[PDB]
């Protein structure tokens, strides 16, 4: 979810998309540099699996799918972002309050 | 369960997709033998000598049976009975105009072309009257039964300015239904007149009788 | 490789999303100040490309420079000779923006050299660059084949004498019969054609 | 080619007897090549049509290909580049919202 030329990233999930990857957005360069040795990685996958995992991975797959590749067409559509600072969302909330319905 | 077979974004090439050759011959779902079809959109005008018509002849027949009636005089009906289903006097014509009109297609002679004008009320509509354009009147009679029995097929433009005709059966094999196709484009390609604008093949689609169609580049 | 996609991406400069991106980088350098250190490329494709590696001894910078015209100094605009000369105010400059960035930075650190730098963005004041140099004392540069170069003394703040890629561009070295003012370069070329030479049996 | 053997005219010039070398392939400097195809497919559809891409399109449907050339010209550099452009335009509007 970091990475700052997020260039370096935005084309990932489409990438996996198209080539039938399953794929998920993930909290933690950082986290994901431990998990190599690195101070941070940006990314990390498998190819391999143990025959003993196998089973857990596929269960993590779908719910992963679940949350990502499966809302991807939708999440396509949607702009993020718009927000008001809160003292301009309480001017907002209640200027709109009180108005309309009296 | 037609429709996804057939890719409406790709367009594929002759061989790939059946269009006269191999996919189309699962898309043909009925019972009988359908005959594959040839459509294309030209870029065409409403000038007459912009239109595209005349006469391919396929390779590979259409696999249809077709039943000739032939008007011709002297030594040229003679000439017709060799490849020919009913010979015709210039008599005839009071016959077909009483009400027969079992045949298909005619083909007359120049000499018979007279006698043909009279006939053309009847024929003109269902567009069976001979024409030099549709190469049904030529002193070589017997040449011209044979290709038009052989699977020699009519091309016009219409109005619409889409040119279309029936490229052989669904049922002939791949291999052979390719030739027909080709046959087909390479006689349409060199019939477009130079009065067109850009590019005469603006599209290229084949279909079935009952199915999807799928395009040709 | 991922450096491929970040190639054509930055192609689509007025896609929505790399004007979402331009708009909001750009105000962030505006606050920073117009030197200062980059702690990496922010277009490490680009830079990669002109010679940017990831090992000690590279180092990035970022750089403001003012946009327009170059305001004819002079006193109130007056100019003192024919009219020909009394323009003050569509004058132009001879040199890149680019340029003015990356001569501004190697004075900067004097010690670095100027390798390359590449545009960033810019809005109606400025033009941003990040400028790409290599620290010719450091061993890792000092070994290595490839750019030890970079350490010899004719290398010396290359950007000053319009050595860079850009100060090759302004200085019009190129082959060919539009290049023929400048291309063995101009002042030397002037002088060539206009130098009587005489031999000993005068000819 | 070849050559007439005489030094005015169609032809002009010296029979030689004639070779035909390997192909160079830089020559070959712009040609597609699977991997860009790909990635640039890939970024358009992630990055989506901008401004003028899209006023292409509307002027096309709505004007037809010699307005749309017309402005894509003066967009673009030239002329030419504008005949690109709009055939670009075209393969964008008939691929997708038609079949």
């Amino acid at each position: 979810n970091d990475v700052d030329p997020i260039e370096l990233v935005v084309f990932l999930p489409a990438l996996c998309k198209k080539m039938g990857v399953p794929y998920a957005i993930v909290k933690g360069k950082a986290r994901l540099g431990t998990l190599v040795n690195q101070k941070t990685s940006a990314v990390a996958a498998l190819t391999e699996v143990r025959a003993e995992d196998e089973a857990a991975l596929a269960k993590l797959v779908s719910t992963i799918d679940a949350n990502f590749a499966d809302k991807y067409d939708e999440v396509k559509k949607h702009w993020g972002g718009g927000i008001l600072g809160n003292k301009a969302q309480a001017k907002m909330d209640k200027r709109a309050k009180n108005s309309d319905s009296a | 369960m037609s429709k996804i077979t057939s890719s409406q974004v790709r367009e594929h090439v002759k061989e790939l997709l059946k269009y006269s050759n191999e996919t189309k011959k699962r898309n043909f779902l009925e019972t009988v033998e359908l005959q594959v079809g040839l459509k294309n959109y030209d870029p065409q005008r409403d000038k007459r000598f912009s239109g595209s018509l005349k006469l391919p002849n396929c390779p590979r027949p259409n696999m249809s049976i077709c039943i000739f009636g032939d008007a011709f005089d002297v030594d040229r009906a003679k000439s017709c009975g060799v490849d020919a289903m009913s010979v015709d006097d210039l008599k005839k014509l009071n016959k077909n105009k009483k009400l027969i009109k079992k045949l298909s297609k005619k083909y007359n002679a120049f000499i018979a072309s007279e006698v043909l004008i009279k006939q053309v009320p009847r024929l003109l509509g269902p567009q069976l009257s001979k024409a030099g354009k549709f190469p049904t009147p030529v002193s070589h009679n017997d040449d011209l039964y044979g290709k038009v029995t052989d699977v020699r097929s009519t091309i016009k433009f219409q109005l619409k300015k889409v040119l279309c005709l029936a490229v052989a059966v669904g049922n002939v094999e791949m291999e052979e239904d390719v030739l027909v196709n080709q046959i087909l484009m390479s006689v349409n390609f060199f019939v477009s007149l130079l009065k067109k604008n850009w590019q005469n093949v603006g599209s290229l689609v084949v279909k079935s009788s009952m199915g999807p169609a799928f395009r040709l580049y | 490789g991922a450096y491929k996609y970040l190639e054509e991406l930055q192609r689509k400069k007025q896609s929505d999303v790399l004007r979402f991106l331009q708009r909001v980088r750009v105000w962030e350098y505006r606050q920073k100040n117009v030197i200062h250190r980059a702690a990496r490329p922010t277009r490490p494709d680009k830079a990669r490309r002109l010679g940017y590696k990831a090992k000690q001894g590279f180092v990035i910078y970022r750089v403001r420079v003012r946009r327009g015209n170059r305001k004819r100094p002079v006193p109130k605009g007056a100019t003192y000779g024919k009219p020909t000369n009394q323009g003050v105010n569509e004058l132009k400059y001879q040199r890149s923006l680019r340029a003015t960035a990356e001569e501004r930075v190697g004075r900067r650190a004097a010690n670095l050299r100027v390798l390359n730098s590449y545009w960033v963005n810019q809005d109606s004041t400025y033009k941003y660059f990040e400028v790409i140099l290599v620290d010719p004392q450091h061993k890792a540069i000092r070994r290595d084949a490839r750019y030890n170069w970079i350490c010899d003394p004719v290398h010396k703040h290359r950007e000053a004498r319009g050595l860079t890629a850009t100060g090759k561009k302004s200085r019009g070295i190129n082959k060919g019969h539009k290049f023929n003012n400048t291309k063995a370069g101009r002042r030397k070329t002037w002088k060539r054609q206009n130098t009587l030479s005489l031999w000993r049996y005068r000819k | 080619t070849v050559k007439t053997g005489i030094a005015i005219g169609l032809n002009k010039g010296k029979k030689v007897t004639s070779m035909t070398p390997a192909p160079k392939i830089s020559y070959k400097k712009g040609a597609a090549s699977n991997r860009t195809k790909f990635v640039r497919s890939l970024v358009r559809e992630i990055a989506g049509l901008s401004p003028y891409e899209r006023r292409l399109i509307d002027l096309i449907r709505n004007s037809g290909e010699k307005r749309a050339r017309k402005v894509a010209k003066k967009r673009l550099g030239s002329f030419t580049r504008a005949k690109a452009k709009v055939e670009e335009m075209n393969n964008i509007i008939a691929a997708s919202r038609r079949h």
